[PDB]
């Protein structure tokens, strides 16, 4: 029994050994107490708005549009203190932690971005941090593990398997179904189990909200279309969920195509892969035919997750949102061009949302159209990746 | 379904408790995995628990987890996999035969078409360890359709909603979990017990850090209908890699130091 | 002639070549223009706000005070984009560019975050952007130096003498000495010759404005101190500068203490060098016993130029601000303990400025006093330089 | 200062302009420039401009950069320069020496100190490259206190104003810009030399980029008083450092030529 449906449409559920359920069920509680709970939001309001730089601008780009009938502004999530949206969600699951009388903090990174804001919210807020990372991963991110670690936090390679986010997310799983008492489980993307999903959204939602205030001032009505990259889902359905029921407004997802779709080498399971049950929850996966959870492929180490959350799968389901791929080249394409004409230095994630709305411009630029990307990250962590690939290309 | 009932009827007349082996399926590969199953029914095993090798086993912990990768080394498949259990099921017409899957494997194909080829090749009951039982009415159904008993965990830290509902909708055995964690024997009840018998449960195995004869006459003292033990048999064999002979000798010998274990 | 004062008291001044007098004098006109026009005012509020993304956060760090009665603020401009408060200037300079009809920008940097500051601003704003840089300093700021030109920027090494900073800065002179027609060269501090002390004043003022609204709504009063690393002295002036007729409002600067001040290797002219006469202004310098302009040292890179900019020469003499210094070992005790108590990477320079306020409350911690530090940048510029360090010392 | 007006006095009366080459002092030696000196007096140069070797030359092209370079490899200082000054007053009793100076080095131990010891050698005027009319009022004041002649920059993009300015503030020569930029011979007027005489300014020198003889004769011929040519004497040390004799040799052929120029 749950205080919330579990699932959107098909989608989602509670999918963890019985072990863990309870635990489930105190964090469902505790957040629906906390979201009728004045105090909670005011302290969630003061972190974000005085430590984390909230609200974000919302920028307009007119040299990448010009000759065109697109305006395209950028909800700057970039300009967050952590460098990222990711950091959004981890105060207030860090304040729901501390309303559960927890102390330790559990979280899973691939690519450091939330490991590092795990850190960050933990040691601001005075829980210990530890942080499960596939050993591959601990090797390419040797960045973000050194800042984790500045922080306070305990940083653990996981040599299971792959030695990769979906064995850190194992890991992560297997310490919290013995510490639940005294830990809880920062998941870091809208995906997992009922309540994850669930939270993450309502406390990303302020992405969406803002843009919504900040369109409507800028512009006078409400955007086209709203653009984001989706690797579990937490910056897109930040973005999307106020604008649910602004039915005129497209909601479009991005989804990696690595080296292209045709070649397997992607992370486009909500298109090209096949719904299974894997990391608590029932959604599309990419999996080999005889359901082994298959590795996925993009040239951004943030999207890089062979699932997506359970109200994206729902919201392609119903035609609500749309979701589409771009490939590693055409993500490099979008971070040069905005590097190049607005002087903003893209995350490689975000460049995949920035990708496809400069495609809808370009195959179309007579075309009316009011769009806004959400611009997940910086790109500062993606220099020496983007480095390496241009001069061994040439230019 | 029926060979637990028959099983169970058999050991209380011969004042026994259950002794249960887990082995992962393939692990080290899928000659010795059959010669070891045979050894552990020889050596004195009531019923057998076998896990099929899945990626991502978030139930286990690292001495599973290393069987599983020893048997994907091997190349092993699901498919691989019911072919053993046929095969086991033609030498061993009582010996009942549980699953350990993880809710992908069974979901894979279909639910039930997976409960189907259960029935095909003889297996007598599933454990799903990532499907708790508020997510389990398609398994159970699935599972009870083709004559499979669906085998529900009982945590310690139940409650009696909780163990309403194991003991209604349970067949088989009811597995009662020792502790949280995962699996592990580096990591070592009696009122549960007794309540899933006045909630007329599926008889109760203990399980989650079996190693040691001592154990397992504890379970039968608490009056459990006996006990499974998984990393212990495991270990067995990850020690033994290099000398099959051996890796033989060393699991019969902890196997009849376990079921003898049983009778008191 | 000039429309202003050209000097602090004695400090300051126009002290270059004949031929590039009427490039200051169309410089200065330029600015006094461009202040009085409310259509300038308001395009360079729009950049600031909706671009680089002020107002800024005033953070209050409790963690690290506790036990003590110190009250402390870190103004944030880590936050800002481009990660350092370097920003808020280029973008009013670049607009006096386009007010005097010039289309190419001419920068020095030694540290590179000007030098990115000024690539991003010339990037959105359609100028074509040059950028000096000392040799050394281009080997050993790999990172800044490709941000540069994914912006579009050309980065030239400076091989000249010591090919550092200050001989970035002669080339700079040099090249704007026959291009002033077109260019605009774009100082990074509040230093060189008059306007430029000036101008950079008014183009930071915003970061003590701001400060000083903040402050006012969170505390009902005024700060007992405002705190900040002195490089050139762009940050502290800017936060300084609201400030200067408060004066209950104590002002600190902080000078880089290197090695130790008797070690000689340190960054601390203000306090520690000699007057002379040198880049465009007469200001404290780091000079021999015969007139040639030292070398400075600091852990920083942004802090080691070796003199000051006037203003603060002359706030010094007349008393209204103090100037200390933090050495390596101090300003790296502060980096880590923000980073551990408070989840925030502060730039090593800021940490400068911490490492004295953390001094100001450990030294008298019955003392009540209400404390802002300037928080110039962020610091993850510098975890290669401190990780090289903390695990060349053992720890 | 007097050395200046009679040597202008002597040319007119000659028919001649003036060539006044730059070197830097101690490049690329202290013995070896004092022998470059002594060679350009002795070839025909009509005055000296001499550079004390200074950090950051911020108004120099990179041959000149080079060239303090070299004379701090050297170990050349500001008061080494000053007794190679006295010693080349000593030896040249009417040639005038024109210093080219930074504003530090000037201002380092005291203005009024700076000029002091320029008249206890012998000097003649001193050039402060980074000080312009607007900041000159200590400078000039200290060097006619001293009989030291102030020599002023009019730049090409002058208006009347500064004309007027450097017209009456100025003594010795006026040094006429030739371009903006920096020092250099890789780089390449009448109105202002018509208005400088209408306003009783000192005699005009043009500088910056003149490399030829035909840029002398053009000199004189727009009835300026002469050339100064710096670049392009400091090339032909840097073309010649491995052989000092050759050096001297070319530079007395191309000093040769230059004053050639000046007779018409
Ligand atoms: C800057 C940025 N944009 C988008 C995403 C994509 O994540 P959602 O779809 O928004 O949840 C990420 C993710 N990072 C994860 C994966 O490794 C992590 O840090 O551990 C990101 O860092
Ligand atoms: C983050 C930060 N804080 C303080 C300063 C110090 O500069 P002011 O005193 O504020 O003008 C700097 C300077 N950087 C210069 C020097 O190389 C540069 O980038 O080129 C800085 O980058
Ligand atoms: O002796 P141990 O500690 O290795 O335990 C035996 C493990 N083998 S098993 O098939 O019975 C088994 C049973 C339940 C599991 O997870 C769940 F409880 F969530 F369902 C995992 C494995
Ligand atoms: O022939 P070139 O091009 O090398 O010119 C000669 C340079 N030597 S100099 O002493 O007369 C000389 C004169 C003025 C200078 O700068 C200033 F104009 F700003 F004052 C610098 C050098
Ligand atoms: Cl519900
Ligand atoms: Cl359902
Ligand atoms: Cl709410
Ligand atoms: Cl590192
Ligand atoms: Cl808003
Ligand atoms: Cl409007
Ligand atoms: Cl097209
Ligand atoms: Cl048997
Ligand atoms: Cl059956
Ligand atoms: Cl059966
Ligand atoms: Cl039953
Ligand atoms: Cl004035
Ligand atoms: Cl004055
Ligand atoms: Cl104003
Ligand atoms: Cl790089
Ligand atoms: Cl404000
Ligand atoms: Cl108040
Ligand atoms: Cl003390
Ligand atoms: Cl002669
Ligand atoms: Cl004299
Ligand atoms: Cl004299
Ligand atoms: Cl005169
Ligand atoms: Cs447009
Ligand atoms: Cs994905
Ligand atoms: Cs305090
Ligand atoms: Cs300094």
């Amino acid at each position: 029994t749950t205080l919330l449906n579990p699932y959107f449409g098909e989608f989602g559920g509670m999918y963890v050994p019985q072990i863990l359920m309870p635990a489930l069920n105190q964090l469902e509680e505790a957040f629906v107490s906390a979201q009728k709970d004045p105090e909670f939001q005011a302290q969630f309001a003061d972190l974000l708005k005085n430590y984390a730089g909230r609200p974000t601008a919302l920028t307009k780009c007119q040299n990448i549009t010009a000759g065109t009938r697109t305006t395209l502004y950028l909800k700057r999530e970039d300009l967050l203190h952590g460098g990222a949206h990711k950091t959004n969600q981890v105060l207030g699951q860090a304040l729901l932690a501390k309303r559960m009388g927890k102390s330790e903090i559990i979280a899973e990174t691939g690519a450091g971005q939330h490991g590092v804001a795990s850190a960050l919210a933990s040691a601001l807020l005075g829980l210990k941090c530890r942080i499960y990372m596939g050993a591959k991963d601990v090797e390419r991110q040797s960045p973000n593990v050194f800042r984790m670690r500045l922080m306070g936090a305990e940083v653990i390679p996981v040599h299971s398997g792959s030695a990769t986010l979906t064995d850190a997310c194992n890991e992560a799983l297997r310490d919290w179904s013995g510490s639940y008492e005294t830990a809880h489980y920062m998941l870091g993307t809208a995906a997992g189990p009922h309540p994850y999903p669930t939270i993450v959204r309502e406390f990303q939602r302020m992405i969406g909200e803002e843009t919504k205030a900040q369109i409507l001032d800028k512009e006078g009505r409400l955007p086209d279309a709203v653009i984001a990259c989706v690797g579990g889902g937490s910056n897109a359905i930040g973005m999307f969920a106020d604008f649910i029921n602004d039915t005129s407004v497209g909601l479009i997802g991005v989804e990696p195509g690595g080296h292209g779709i045709e070649t397997g080498e992607h992370g486009a399971p909500l298109k090209h892969g096949r719904v299974g049950i894997y990391f608590g929850m029932k959604a599309p996966m990419m999996q080999t035919a005889d359901g082994q959870i298959e590795e996925s492929y993009s040239i951004s180490a943030g999207l890089d997750f062979p699932s997506v959350g359970p109200q994206h799968a729902y919201l392609n389901s119903i035609g609500r949102a749309d979701y589409v791929s771009i490939t590693d080249d055409e993500a490099l394409e979008a971070f040069k061009t905005l590097c190049r004409h607005e002087g903003i230095i893209p995350a490689l994630e975000s460049s995949h949302a920035l990708a496809h709305a400069l495609k809808m411009m370009r195959e179309q630029p007579e075309k009316e159209q009011l769009l806004v990307v959400n611009l997940s990250g910086r790109g500062d962590k993606d220099i020496f990746t983007v480095h390496d690939i241009l001069k061994a290309r040439g230019e | 379904m029926e060979r637990y009932e028959n099983l169970f009827a058999q050991l209380n007349d011969r004042r026994e408790g259950a002794f249960v082996p887990f082995v992962t399926l393939g692990d080290p590969g899928i000659e010795q995995s059959l010669k070891i199953i045979d050894t552990l029914i020889d050596a004195g095993a009531d019923a057998l628990e076998l896990g099929v090798p899945f990626s991502d086993p978030l139930a286990d912990g690292p001495t599973i987890q290393n069987a599983n990768l020893r048997a994907f080394a091997a190349g092993v498949t699901p498919a691989q996999c019911f072919e053993m259990l046929a095969l086991i099921r033609e030498k061993h017409p009582t010996i009942p035969i549980g699953l350990l899957m993880y809710a992908n494997l069974v979901f894979n194909n279909g639910i039930d078409a997976f409960y189907a080829r259960c029935e095909q090749v003889g297996v007598d009951s599933v454990l799903v360890a990532d499907v708790p039982v508020e997510e389990s009415a398609p398994f159970r159904q699935a599972a009870l359709r083709h004559n499979i008993a669906p085998i529900f965990i009982c945590p310690p830290n139940a409650d009696d909603d909780l163990l309403r509902q194991v003991a209604s909708y349970g067949r088989g055995y009811t597995y009662l979990l020792s502790r949280s964690g995962v699996t592990g024997a580096e990591n070592r009840l009696h009122h549960l017990i007794e309540k899933l018998k006045e909630y007329h449960a599926a008889p109760a195995l203990q399980g989650f850090g079996i190693s040691s004869p001592e154990q397992v006459s504890a379970a039968v003292r608490a009056g459990a209908a006996g006990a499974i033990s998984g990393s212990a048999i495991v270990k067995i064999i990850e020690k033994n890699l290099a000398s099959p002979k051996q890796m033989l000798a060393e699991l019969r010998s902890f196997v009849s130091a376990m079921k003898a274990a049983s009778r008191a």
